[PDB]
């Protein structure tokens, strides 16, 4: 909602990127992993399309 | 690939008994017209 | 310890007995080397030679003599400004003597309990655990070891008044519940658990009032207000600072 | 110990104040020299903390040196001067609230000089010794 | 929302605090309150450090701990002393003096660079107006935006600290690539003189002022952790101890134990940046792991 952050910590997923940084232009997209013991039908993505991080897979999430 | 479940996370059907559930329950339940129901949870097979 | 289970051999291994001529009186906590934490007012004796100490006590008048090692008393620390009609300062440490071949007492069966450092460690609605050698409604049945789960309360001023003190004591109480340590369980262990399941010995028993159910519950004087004092006597000991 | 007015170089401090006897090394400053009938009290302020031991310092703070009258006449302590002192973890004489260090067999008490002092060319040999013994003992200390 | 005590207040608790957080390793805790130790009481399993007097330290942990007993000795270079090695920082196109451009003459390298926008944080913040004569930190609600600052060279360097350092010798220093430059590092040092409240004053333990939604979101905005160590409940997306410290996001699942309690490293299932003199911020938590360890509470033999 104003990128110049981390994407929002999910509860239960992880990312996969480095993130050394702060803030972050143009689409960058965070893709989130899966974590252990859970199952999903794929990488749940984010992006920080300017003005708000936004969800570009809704329907998609990690289920036990 | 994309939109399908991994291999690693599908859990294959292996409970295939030709019997099963030889247990031993006991009414002791609250009357109710001298009839004690007893709810009991079982899990079934594959 | 009222209602609570049957301790066995695994389960709380920081339980100590401290048993007299007479009997047996209250009983402490194990935290490392040769080091017990109890209750001033219940070994305020000086009789040191003559008192005793039990560990992995099990069930008494009958034991496992195989494992039922039991340590002499060597040095008693009183609390100085310990007051004994509203029972603040609470606290001592008892030395054990071990034979001069071997340095330091190795008790290879009862684990060691870590000291709180700060007040903020643990808060009220924890699930704590009182367990010592007490009396059940009122029988003597100082046999068996019981346990159970309690919960620490805030603001027990409201309960005792004048007799309670913040800074120096704390309260754990069940909210309906009537399991209560009271009487015969005297300067045992509060233990309680944290995220990484460390054991922690919050308070040790104090005093109280007639056991009573939930309306009022057990009084333990509260161990991090007097980090230092142990800290002080023991060497900065075995918990990371 | 008086071991002082002989050869006493920078290998003797450190050899005799790395023994395991010695429990703190301070360097102290006397306040004040209470002079009594049963007791000698010395108020000093510990400066620096060069070893720590059992007492946990604050540098502010102010403790007591306890000594014998008898022993008054063979180091005449003079407030507002400064020592190097050195004891055993056995000298500890107090619960904690009256807790006084007591100036025993095993007790190095030796003079400081004052700052304009060690410009001056006879406290030269000594000023040299104490700075490097301070400095060596917090940062490399005893070998154990 | 009551996000902030009052009980805790009256305490002023810093990062000097063992009420709230865990101390540093060239330092133990003694009646609630960090005080330095000894140089020989470090552990002796590290590198050679150099500080600005140009004096040679065994390992890192005795230079802080001396840095501790006597101030202003900060640190200089990872290994040997330099001869001609000097460390500096200036504020170069400013219309005061506690305003500016960020730039770093390392000790390495005889070129003065500047620092990107993207790598900037309130963590290097207030490390950096505490070794160019600001006590306080640097500021959290007044920024420098430039007049249209016409910038020649490419050449950046990306940045990281912890918080509580005291110079930006000590964190790590990396070199990258920009291209255009549109990064561009600002800073504003707090500036002092005493005033009153209205304007939700959320005084820090030091003295600096801050907004309400600075305080109690993981963010240590005053320099001395007087923001966090009093929290009911974080603001941002910062974790929060029983105790009531709110601490980062990324301090979860990163090998060191943040809270006291350690409830943020519980249940945790979960790189071509080049050189410039070596991280110390790492060699910090590896000198916590060779603190003592031993057995208490354990359920295994
Ligand atoms: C926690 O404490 C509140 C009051 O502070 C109480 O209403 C609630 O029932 C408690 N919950 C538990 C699980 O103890
Ligand atoms: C806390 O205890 C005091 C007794 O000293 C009582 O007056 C007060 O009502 C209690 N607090 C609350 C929220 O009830
Ligand atoms: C101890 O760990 C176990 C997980 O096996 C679980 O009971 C819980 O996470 C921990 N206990 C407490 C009291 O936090
Ligand atoms: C430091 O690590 C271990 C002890 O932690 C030590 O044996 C080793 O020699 C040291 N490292 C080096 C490079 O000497
Ligand atoms: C610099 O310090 C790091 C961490 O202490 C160490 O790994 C590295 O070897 C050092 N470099 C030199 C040249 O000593
Ligand atoms: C930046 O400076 C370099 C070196 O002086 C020069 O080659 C380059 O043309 C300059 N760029 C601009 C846009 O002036
Ligand atoms: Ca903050
Ligand atoms: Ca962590």
């Amino acid at each position: 909602e104003d990128c110049n952050e981390l994407p929002p910590r999910r509860n239960t997923e992880i990312l996969t990127g480095s993130w050394s940084d702060q803030t972050y232009p143009e689409g960058t997209q965070a893709i989130y992993k899966c974590r252990p013991g859970y199952r999903s039908l794929g990488n749940v993505i984010m992006v920080c399309r300017k003005g708000e991080w936004v969800a570009l897979n809704p329907l998609r999430k990690c289920q036990k | 690939d994309e939109d399908i479940i991994a291999e690693e996370n599908i859990v294959s059907r292996s409970e295939f008994p030709e019997s099963w559930l030889w247990n031993v329950e006991d009414l002791k339940e609250p009357p109710k017209n001298g009839i004690s129901t007893k709810l009991m949870n079982i899990f079934l097979k594959d | 310890i009222v209602g609570g289970k049957r301790a066995q051999l695994g389960d709380l291994p920081w339980q100590v007995a401290i048993k007299d001529a007479s009997g047996i009186t209250c009983g402490g906590i194990y935290i490392g080397g040769c080091w017990i934490l109890t209750a001033a007012h219940c070994l305020r004796a000086s009789k040191t030679h003559r008192y005793q100490i039990w560990t992995t006590v099990v069930d008494w008048i009958h034991p496992d003599l195989k494992r039922i090692v039991i340590e002499y008393v060597d040095r008693i620390i009183f609390h100085e400004n310990y007051n004994a009609g509203t029972y603040q300062n609470d606290i001592a440490l008892i030395e054990m003597k071990k034979d001069g071949n071997k340095k330091d007492c190795e008790l290879p069966r009862s684990i060691p309990a870590c000291v709180p450092w700060s007040p903020y460690l643990f808060q009220p609605n924890d699930t704590c655990i009182v367990s010592g050698w007490g009396r059940e409604k009122d029988n003597e049945r100082v046999f068996s070891l019981q346990w159970g789960e309690v919960k620490l309360i805030s603001n027990c001023s409201k309960f005792y008044g004048n007799r309670f003190y913040e800074k120096e004591m704390e309260c754990a109480g069940t909210y309906d519940g009537s399991i209560d340590a009271c009487k015969g369980d005297s300067g045992g262990p509060l233990v309680c658990m944290d995220a990484n399941n460390v054991t922690y010995v919050w308070g040790v028993v104090s005093w109280g009032e007639n056991c009573g159910k939930p309306e009022f519950p057990g009084v333990y004087t509260k161990v991090a207000n007097y980090f230092d004092w142990i800290s002080y006597h023991v060497g900065r000991p075995f918990i990371s600072q | 110990i008086q071991k002082s007015d002989d050869k006493v170089t920078l290998e003797e401090r450190l050899d005799k104040a790395c023994e395991p006897g010695v429990d703190y090394v301070y360097k102290t400053r006397l306040v004040k020299v209470q002079l009594s009938n049963d007791f000698d009290e010395y108020i000093m302020a510990i400066e620096q903390t060069i070893k720590s031991g059992s007492d946990e310092v604050q540098v502010g703070q102010q403790r007591t040196f306890i000594s014998p009258i008898k022993c008054r006449e063979a180091l005449k302590l003079e407030e507002k001067k400064h020592y190097l002192m050195w004891g055993l973890s056995s000298d500890f004489w107090g619960e904690k609230p009256n807790l006084s260090y007591i100036i025993g067999k095993d007790t190095w008490v030796e003079h400081w000089p004052e700052e304009d002092e060690c410009q001056d060319e006879e406290n030269q040999k000594q000023c040299q010794d104490l700075g490097a013994f301070t400095e060596s003992m917090v940062v490399f200390g005893c070998p154990n | 929302e009551d996000l902030v005590e009052k009980k805790c207040l009256a305490k002023k608790y810093t990062h000097l605090s063992c009420d709230k957080v865990f101390c540093q390793p060239w330092q133990r805790c003694i009646e609630g309150t960090c005080v330095c130790k000894l140089p020989y009481q470090c552990p002796k399993n590290g590198t050679a450090v150099c500080a600005t007097n140009r004096r040679s330290f065994p390992t890192y942990c005795q230079q802080k701990s001396l840095e501790c007993l006597h101030p202003g000795t900060k640190f200089l270079n990872n290994g040997t002393c330099t001869a001609e090695g000097k460390f500096s920082v200036s504020l170069k196109h400013g219309n005061t003096d506690s305003e500016g451009i960020v730039e770093v003459k390392l000790v390495d390298q005889d070129k003065t660079m500047f620092i990107c926008k993207s790598s900037w944080s309130m963590r290097e913040a207030n490390v950096a107006c505490l070794d160019l004569g600001f006590q306080q930190g640097a500021d959290t609600q007044r920024r420098f935006k430039l007049s249209d600052l016409s910038i020649n060279s490419t050449e950046c360097l990306h940045v990281h600290c912890r918080g509580l350092e005291t110079s930006l010798a000590e964190c790590t220093f990396t070199k990258r690539r920009t291209m255009g430059y549109q990064d561009f590092a600002d800073v504003v040092c707090y500036t002092q003189k005493a005033d009153s409240p209205m304007d939700d004053f959320f005084q820090c333990v030091n003295g600096k002022y801050i907004s309400q939604m600075k305080a109690c979101d993981g963010i240590n905005d005053c320099g001395d952790q007087s923001d966090e160590l009093c929290c009911k409940a974080c603001q941002g997306k910062g974790f929060h101890c029983k105790s009531g410290v709110c601490i980062p996001s990324q301090y979860q699942c990163n090998g060191e134990v943040d809270c006291i309690t350690g409830e943020d490293e519980v249940g945790c299932a979960g790189e071509e940046t080049e050189i410039l003199t070596a991280d110390m911020d790492a060699e910090r938590r590896r000198i916590k792991s060779l603190l003592p360890k031993l057995s208490c509470g354990v359920k295994n033999r």
